[PDB]
């Protein structure tokens, strides 16, 4: 399929993994398990349907109503 | 005119149509190679023997093309993509960033 | 346009001006690579990851060139040359014969 | 040079080398010495200046006058 890849390995079982350029987006996190990298993309609550302003906490993924 | 050389190029996956299977990064600096592989040979340019031979042939039979300026050292990047059925998986992609150019 | 493949080419050392330092062979079949690296991509051609990316970009920004068709597998030969003292040396020269082509 | 090579090597001292596309010329011959294939190009004696027809014995290197 178009571009060709090899899935990444990693060494330390069960600990958080920081991949430059991937994992620095607040909504993406990885953890090394089974010698390979399992990552997740967190999902956010839909929010009060009358919010006019929205802010996200430093390092936070989901935005919330400022007001 | 201008001689073989690396050049800037930022590649943006949305623009390329891939945003829908590549979740991250949103893009990257691929760079590219462009420029002439000239005659007289240019001492500073990396060329295989064959390229040198071909430059010489070109110099008298111009239906034979000059050597081409192409990537000659590349490097990998990591991408986070969606498999067959929505499983986020992390892979390393060889030969994605042009590190240096040469005549081939 | 015809697409990236290998083509026959016999190079005659006497013609490129080299017979004065190369005593054997009088020439050899070097072949060369020529043809378009197209879009849509063609399944049968071999392309580096970066070449595929560059093909897509080109399809949208025609000032970024297409990937270039070049030799991707080469093999060596033996020649009997002639040093600064007329001594007769037999050397191996890498990268002189095109075994296969690809988009890079 | 313009094109780049490296000196070839061989194993056995005093072995007659058969090198494809070099050695098949009846006038060139190589032998192994100092782990290096040394080759020689034989030279042919000038022939009678009144000769009108030369000939080469099957696979011989030098032409001789046949008439």
């Amino acid at each position: 399929w178009l571009i060709t890849g090899t899935e990444a390995s990693c060494e330390n079982e069960g600990e958080v993994l920081h991949i430059p350029n991937i994992t620095d987006n607040p909504c993406i996190s990885c953890v090394c398990l089974n010698q390979k990298a399992e990552c997740k993309q967190e999902k956010c609550a839909p929010l009060a349907e009358d919010c006019a302003l929205v802010v996200k906490q430093t390092g936070a993924c989901c935005e919330k109503c400022k007001g | 005119k201008s001689s073989c050389k690396r050049h800037p190029l930022y590649v943006d996956f949305s623009d390329v149509g891939w945003n829908d299977w590549i979740v991250a990064p949103p893009g990257y600096h691929a760079m590219y190679c462009h420029g002439e592989c000239p005659f007289p040979l240019a001492d500073h340019l990396n060329s295989t023997n064959h390229a040198i031979v071909q430059t010489l042939v070109n110099s008298v039979n111009s239906k034979i093309p000059k050597a081409c300026c192409v990537p000659t050292e590349l490097s990998a990047i990591s991408m986070l993509m969606l498999d067959e059925n929505e499983k986020v998986v992390l892979k390393n992609y060889q030969d994605m960033v042009v590190e240096g150019c040469g005549c081939r």
